[PDB]
């Protein structure tokens, strides 16, 4: 229902970030969707939305576990 | 010796504050402007002149089989009179408290968690309302405050009281777990271009595995969270701390050897036809660590053994090491013992080393 | 006659909903009851009438917990949350307008759902052809391209 | 297959479940949107976790559709969750009513049974209850026959709700639900996205596991020997784009029918600073030697199907229920015997 | 033993291609490999192919048990 | 005369007057679409024939 | 009965949508099509696509 | 019908005494071996008749009772001619003389192992008892030899154990129902069991004269690595010095010898349609085996596979017994999986990947194709 | 099979001394003592010897 | 309605990710259930009364 506290693969603290990950995360979105709707940018063919580098700045190691666990994790209250 | 842990590198993971987005959601998230008091820290260790059985053993210990500290919940901690969330379940809360890295030196810490929610929006609980309600007070927090423990739905609560500092090995619960893999790899041994195509399904080494030997391997291990200002001391004790498990854990099976002629329900002897002795040493709970260790060291003080080896099956959890060589029960012994003595040296100038290497 | 009352409105979910508003709004304790007397006290006040009151008369809705705040509706999720709440009420008691007020409310929690939905992207990003800056279109998929006959037969027709 | 295995995924299988008092129904608690999602994941929310797999043969214990898990990833959350359980319970007339029986009420109390841990006729809410516990206690009409029920399942549960609502009827009934911490178990099954089932056959530590020369190590090892015959190369192209995903912090679309090139995929890897196959120098977890071969290890989306080991065995011994007309035993675990 | 029929009209396998069509395509001929991947209508026929492929194996399991039965009883 | 079973979602369903908000907190799913039966505790789904 | 119905089982909210979007083939009792026409019936179609 | 009397109650049975579980992968059991959950041992008991030679025995199932694994449940005293409970007994000492035990499930007990549809003889086989003392083990685990014998496999196959607690019905399942009499089917009359999958690639592997890193050979210490779960004898290398190259042959050889036999068959990895095509090794497509010693040749499902008429394991049957061949199997699973286990084995996707020039190739092969099918229509 | 057989006899009689030791020191001092006893004599393999 | 002609319709740069926006358009249009409620409803409204 959250980011994980730790990597599910390695127990890296991936948790220590997941707040900030996720609002840098909607606020960098929000620079780079333009008039498509939000429901909408799975969607959009144009868009282009890299985390590497904030990721990066978040002091995360280059871990493929550890990306993938931060980037694709569903939060509960953002769908209920 | 001769300083067989050789040069160590200590890198610390630091959040960078120069990414906008980052600086701003810290800021407007947990007013946080500076480096968290606990950081990860990345430790890249140069091992020469060593087996790879005894680095990969320390690495192996250090991943799970140190014994380490977690945040866990007694039973009743978790007040369902007064939890009123109906999606904080006790086992999702106690997952994410269990697997918060923790940077404890007292155990008797106990740390509750009254978290109300009197408002109309969904309110997100941290470990920074973590408060501590028993032990000495916390000169330096033990985890930090930005994990997100849950969320609480409007005109609900969550009451914890009883979550106290719990010791174990990673092995049984990996909660426990203290090193994440970073770095493992062969100096001694010359590599491939992998980024061809002649060799990108190779592993790249110029030597197979089942002919090589290497004694040169650096070694690099994560630590998730150590103090920041006290880094090279938190390293230096896990590292420490290490050996002397692979330590004790070698001297626990040299007490069988010094009663081979006891009867021993772990080891049994045996002389079959051709002068030889059969020596079968049975340890339950143990790993491929001392397994593996056992064989390398004996291995190399027998090189003309007639069969060593050990089977760690995933069932029957035990290590059962069998020793075949043309000699009698006593020189046997003897040599056995020879081997767990060069284990020991080996580990011992290895806790010297880190000793003499990180301050 | 109060056992039955008492199960079929403390299962009731409009009870819980008037429940966690007044412990939103700090009328009732913010834990479940642990003795009797505070259960009918939580009764009282969600229903805004002891359950031997209700036995007695037939209005049920018309006292149900209203909100202390006051949300002046006309920051963002407690203005949405006590108008919901609101609208549940009007809905149960068959206010005179609703209608209007249902639909106007359903604009702006969609506007709201909008807000939420934004929250929740996750980003897309799309592999692009180097040479024409679009969604990659490049495939390995095969093409006709009829061929010579010469591929098939000799110059002597075998 | 695929299709037929998507829906048995666990889960978020309902965002009111906390309200609901369902049987046989199971949450899991964390779920990934997939590195390599369609547009149906704009419809659905997506059931399942990006699980770093490594296609390997490792001790042989993957062979034939079973997979190595990784305890640590197992410990962490992965696929874990909750089951829930109903237990509906009706009085059959005015003769019966809950409450604890007594010594005196006793005329056939359960030989083994507990009858403690209940109050007011019902165990209360947050109480492990074991085999032989008494959850739920009815009398009849000594003066009184025992009609309660027992627990009777061989995993323990935990009380999680009760409640005493009116039936149809206008009479009172049970309703106790029970809640079970539900941790992927060896024997429970697993799939992919490509309809590739898999049954957790062995777990292993941490320190077991086979890792890479940069550290990455596998929460599932997957026998390559599934591909050929199945020729369920959806799956390698997706461990192949998610392996730059990751390294790129993107989720690209991968619908059937996309314009897809494997070799720019391929390509697309090497510029991420791997190799242009996804495999890499891996070491014994066991040993600490490599392999001879690189091994092809990235993220695959995998699922926990809800065929769970802990509900499906089922051991009887030489008593119990008989059916009166043939003097068999009854039908299956449900009876309690068979 | 025969390439796909023409059951979507007379003459029409597929409303993807015309009636009366002589090209190969139009009958299942699949010129795509897995994994350069399958175009709608060469999906399509792979579907109608592993549905056969599927059918048959649910009924192999009910064909072999009224056989062995029959067997059985007869040979016991 | 009697009553008549009741889609979930439909205009004569009580969530159909209530926002995500208001179904939320009754114990709906907000994000179900609705379509099926509550019939003797269990949900129904009447399928396309 | 010509009601089409099933339990709705909620292994998850995409097993809910595709039980809500599911086919049924009509069922009778005098034939039940038990010939030729049983794999007949379980292919796909040229008409399905779409 | 099958729910009426006859075929429901008659022709069948429901029965006790009896457990299910789904069936999962060990390739540390033999092939006549089942790994069986230790809370389904403490459930399925064996009765066991006190008498002067067992007294000694079964004294410490007693004393065990209900509290600690190896236990008992019930005893049947003589004297009374009824069924005690074991907390009951606490003042019994000891067991007398006619008294009978039921004692808890114990590795080395005989199960009967059945698979759903029972289509074969081998669909019902017995195989020895290893209990899982791990308790968070809930499945029946077994050899994927094994699965040969049932049709089985592990995607959520489920299997029906029964320990036979009778004395005259565990006398038949140790002499007449044991796997190792179904090693021969019965249908084809030739073996059923062999290696699979990763068994038969690792043997490939293991006996293949190069790899891509040269000669396939190990080092003293990897060849007897790969002799440590083999779980008979090891051989002796005391004659090797660490410095000393074995090629995966004499390993092969050294595990052979025990079971002396002659084969001589070209190897399922030569293939004339590959032949125009690769650059075969002469020493790797004439499998030859001389009185166990493999000379040369690859080992892979010609020789060692499952199934494979006149392979090794079927020689070793007929001229030692089909449980030498059991062991013998699983002596050689054991070495190649451990040479895998050092050699890597994987599959990518640039394993499927054509290069440019071969897809031009391809598309003119298909092209010439579609050119045929093209010149019919103008016909 | 001699020399084994005779350890084989020699260890149960072992155990079954050490057992019947056991359960008289369940009576003749109590349980919780006696649940100590094979708690820390586990650990060290025996509680048979 | 006289359409324009089919000459001047630049397409070239369409992509088969930009149909995916025409899916989701009929999906929107759909509901992926909407019918069902649609057909409840008119059977309350006119098809039982009627
Ligand atoms: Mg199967
Ligand atoms: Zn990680």
């Amino acid at each position: 229902m959250l980011i994980p506290v730790v990597c599910f693969t390695c127990g890296f603290p991936i948790g220590t970030y997941a707040a900030i990950f996720d609002k840098a995360r909607t606020e960098y979105i929000k620079t780079k969707m333009g008039g498509t709707l939000p429901q909408n940018i799975p969607l959009d063919a144009s868009l282009q939305i890299e985390l590497k580098d904030l990721i990066t700045a978040l002091g995360i190691p280059m871990r493929v576990c550890c990306r993938t666990h931060l980037i694709t994790t569903l939060d509960y209250r953002k769908y209920y | 010796m001769e300083k067989i842990f050789q040069n160590v590198e200590i890198k610390p993971f630091l959040i960078d504050f120069s990414n906008l987005f980052i600086k701003n959601a810290a800021k407007k998230l947990f007013q946080l402007e500076e480096q968290l008091p606990l950081v990860p820290v990345n430790v890249v260790m140069d091992f020469k002149g060593i087996s790879r059985a005894a680095v990969h053993g320390l690495s192996r210990v250090l991943q799970d089989e140190i014994p380490n500290y977690m945040l866990d919940i007694k039973p009743g901690g978790y007040k369902i009179e007064d939890s009123t969330d109906l999606f904080m379940t006790e086992q999702f809360i106690r997952n994410r408290i269990n697997f918060i890295p923790i940077y404890a030196k007292n155990e008797t810490l106990v740390f509750a968690l009254r978290s109300l929610n009197n408002s109309c929006e969904v309110k997100t609980i941290y470990s920074r309302d973590l408060i501590q309600v028993a032990g000495p007070k916390l000169k330096y927090p033990i985890f930090n405050p930005t994990f997100e423990i849950g969320f609480l739905q409007p005109g609900k609560s969550l009451i914890i009281e009883d979550i106290y500092i719990k010791k174990g090995i990673g092995r049984k619960h990996a909660a426990f777990n203290l090193a994440v893999k970073t770095h493992f790899s062969h100096l001694d041994i010359e590599q491939y271009p992998t980024d061809k195509k002649e060799y990108m399904a190779l592993s790249g080494y110029k030597q197979s595995s089942m002919t090589s030997d290497p004694r040169h391997h650096r070694l690099g291990l994560c630590f998730p969270a150590v103090p920041l200002p006290h880094i090279n001391q938190a390293v230096r004790t896990y590292l420490k701390n290490a050996c002397r498990i692979i330590i004790g854990r070698i001297q626990s099976i040299q007490k069988i050897y010094e009663n081979f002629e006891e009867p021993q329900p772990e080891l049994v002897l045996f002389s079959m036809d051709e002068e030889k002795t059969k020596a079968i040493i049975t340890i339950k709970d143990e790993t491929h660590t001392i397994g593996n260790l056992l064989k390398t060291y004996i291995y190399e003080m027998i090189p003309d053994i007639s069969f060593v080896g050990y089977q760690c099956v995933p069932h029957k959890q035990e290590m059962v090491l069998t020793i075949i060589h043309k000699a009698s029960q006593e020189d046997l012994i003897t040599l056995l013992e020879k081997s767990i003595q060069n284990i020991i040296q080996t580990f011992q100038i290895l806790e010297k080393n880190v000793d003499e290497l990180i301050a | 006659d109060t056992k039955v009352l008492l199960t079929e409105i403390l299962l009731d979910p409009m009870y819980d909903y008037a429940a966690t508003v007044a412990r939103i709004d700090g009328s009732i304790p913010m834990h479940k009851p642990r003795t009797p007397k505070e259960a009918e006290y939580e009764f009282k006040t969600v229903i805004g009438r002891t359950p031997a009151e209700l036995l007695s008369q037939k209005e049920f809705y018309d006292k149900i917990y209203t909100s202390k705040y006051r949300p002046d509706f006309t920051k963002t999720s407690t203005l949405i949350y006590l108008r919901a709440y609101e609208l549940f009420l009007k809905y149960l008691q068959n206010a005179p307008n609703f209608n209007s007020e249902l639909a106007e409310f359903k604009t702006y929690e969609n506007a709201y759902g909008e807000q939420k939905a934004l929250l929740a992207q996750q980003g897309f990003y799309n592999i692009f052809d180097p040479n024409t800056g679009r969604a990659d279109q490049r495939t390995r998929l095969f093409e006709y391209k009829r061929l010579p006959i010469s591929t098939l037969y000799d110059e002597r027709g075998l | 297959y695929e299709t037929n295995q998507g829906r048995q995924t666990g889960g978020w299988y309902c965002f009111s479940w906390p309200y609901r008092v369902d049987m046989n129904r199971f949450f899991q608690f964390y779920n990934e949107m997939p590195l390599v999602k369609t547009i149906a994941h704009n419809y659905v929310i997506p059931n399942g976790l990006n699980t770093i797999v490594a296609y390997m043969i490792y001790g042989g214990y993957n062979q034939e559709d079973s997979v190595i898990v990784s305890q640590s990833f197992i410990d962490r959350g992965g696929f874990a969750g909750t089951f829930y359980r109903e237990e509906k319970v009706e009085l059959e007339s005015d003769i019966e009513s809950f409450g604890k029986p007594d010594p005196l009420i006793t005329k056939n109390l359960k030989p083994g049974a507990n009858y403690e841990k209940l109050v007011d006729g019902f165990v209360p809410v947050g109480t492990v209850v074991k085999k032989g516990d008494i959850i739920i206690g009815k009398v009849a009409k000594n003066k009184y026959i025992d009609r309660s029920v027992m627990y009777g399942f061989d995993e323990p549960a935990v009380v999680d709700a009760v409640m005493r609502p009116h039936g149809p009827n206008d009479e009172i009934f049970g309703l106790m639900r029970l809640r079970y911490e539900r941790n992927l178990n060896i024997g429970d099954k697993m799939s992919s996205r490509s309809g590739n089932k898999g049954i957790a056959a062995l777990a292993l530590p941490t320190s077991d596991m086979p890792f890479t020369e940069d550290g990455l190590q596998p929460d599932l090892i997957v026998n390559p020997h599934s591909h050929p015959s199945r020729m369920t190369n959806g799956q390698m192209i997706e461990t192949t784009v998610g392996l730059a995903n990751a390294l790129q912090g993107v989720v690209t679309d991968g619908t059937a029918f996309l314009p897809i090139n494997v070799q720019l995929l391929s390509e697309r890897l090497a510029q991420e600073g791997l190799r242009f196959n996804g495999c890499q120098k891996m070491f014994n977890g066991q040993t600490g030697e490599y392999f001879d071969a690189a091994i092809f290890i990235g993220p695959t989306y995998h699922q926990r199907l809800q065929k769970f080991v802990l509900d499906d065995r089922y051991a009887v011994a030489s008593y119990g229920p008989t059916d009166a007309l043939t003097g068999q035993p009854l039908d299956g675990k449900r009876s309690h015997g068979g | 033993t025969q390439r796909i029929q023409p059951q979507f009209s007379f003459g029409r396998t597929l409303v993807y291609y015309p009636r009366f069509a002589l090209e190969a395509q139009a009958y299942g001929f699949i010129c795509n490999s897995y994994i350069a991947g399958l175009t709608s209508p060469e999906f399509i026929f792979g579907e109608m192919n592993g549905r056969f492929d599927l059918i048959n194996k649910a009924l192999s399991t009910s064909s072999t048990g009224y056989a062995n039965r029959k067997a059985i009883f007869g040979l016991q | 005369v009697s009553t008549f079973p009741i889609m979930r979602g439909s205009n004569r369903c009580h969530t159909h007057h209530l926002s995500k908000t208001a179904k939320k907190e009754i114990g709906e799913d907000p994000n179900e679409p609705g379509g099926y039966f509550i019939a003797r505790g269990g949900e129904w789904v009447v399928d396309l024939l | 009965n010509r009601v089409s119905t099933q339990s709705l089982e909620r292994k998850n909210l995409l097993n809910t949508i595709s039980a809500l979007r599911t086919v049924n083939t009509h069922n009778t009792t005098n034939a039940s099509k038990q010939t030729e026409r049983a794999d007949m019936m379980r292919r796909v179609h040229a008409s399905y696509p779409g | 019908r099958k729910e009426g009397r006859i075929r429901k109650s008659l022709l069948g049975s429901q029965v006790w005494s009896i457990s299910r579980s789904t069936i999962c992968g060990n390739s540390d059991l033999h092939l006549d071996e089942v790994g069986y959950p230790i809370s389904f041992a403490r459930t399925l008991q064996v009765a066991e008749t006190v008498q002067h030679y067992n007294i000694n025995r079964l004294m410490p199932y007693f004393l065990n009772g209900k509290r600690q694994y190896p236990g008992c449940s019930r005893v049947y005293k003589q004297i009374t001619q009824s069924v005690h409970d074991i907390e009951g007994l606490k003042q019994d000492f000891r067991l007398e003389v006619g008294d009978i035990l039921y004692r808890d499930v114990v590795t080395g007990d005989v199960a009967f192992f059945n698979r759903q549809p029972s289509l074969e003889r081998s669909s019902i086989g017995v195989h020895r008892i290893v209990v899982l003392e791990n308790p968070k083990i809930s499945t029946f685990q077994m050899n994927v030899s094994a699965c040969a014998w049932y049709n089985a496999d592990f995607d959520g196959d489920q299997m029906n154990l029964w320990v036979p607690w009778s004395v005259m019905s565990r006398v038949e399942a140790e002499l007449l129902c044991s796997v190792r009499n179904w090693f021969i089917s019965t249908k084809s009359s030739g073996p059923v069991n062999g290696q699979v999958q990763d068994s038969t690639v690792g043997s490939f592997l293991l006996t293949r004269t190069n790899t891509p890193m040269g000669k396939n050979v190990m080092n003293k210490l990897h060849a007897m690595g790969l002799f440590q779960t083999t779980q008979t004898d090891p051989p002796c290398f005391a004659n090797y010095s660490p410095t000393d190259l074995l090629d995966g042959k004499s390993v092969v050889s050294m595990l052979l010898r025990q079971t002396p036999i002659n084969y001589q068959r070209a190897p399922t990895w030569y293939s004339e349609v590959y032949a125009p095509y690769m650059h075969y090794n002469k020493q790797d497509i004439s499998t030859q085996i001389r009185n166990g010693e493999l000379i040369e040749g690859v080992l892979d499902k010609k020789a060692v596979g499952a199934g494979s008429s006149g392979g090794i394991y079927h020689l070793i049957s007929r001229r030692y017994g089909p449980q030498q061949a059991l062991k013998m199997i699983f002596a050689t699973q054991q070495l190649a999986l451990n040479y895998v286990r050092n050699a890597g084995f994987t599959v990518s996707t640039a394993d499927m990947l054509l290069t440019p020039e071969a897809h031009q190739e391809v598309q003119e092969i298909i092209n010439e194709l579609l050119l045929e099918s093209e010149e019919i229509n103008n016909r | 099979q001699m020399i084994l057989q005779q350890v084989d006899m020699k260890l149960t009689e072992v155990i079954t001394q050490a057992r019947q030791y056991f359960k008289i020191m369940e009576e003749k001092i109590g349980r919780v003592q006696s649940d100590a006893i094979r708690e820390i004599l586990t650990m060290e393999g025996k509680v048979d010897d | 309605i006289t359409y324009g002609p089919i000459e001047t319709v630049d397409n070239e740069e369409l992509t088969e990710a930009d149909m995916l926006s025409f899916i989701s358009a009929a999906v929107n249009s759909t509901g992926l259930i909407g019918y069902n409620i649609k057909s409840f409803d008119d059977l309350m409204d006119n098809g039982i009364p009627q």
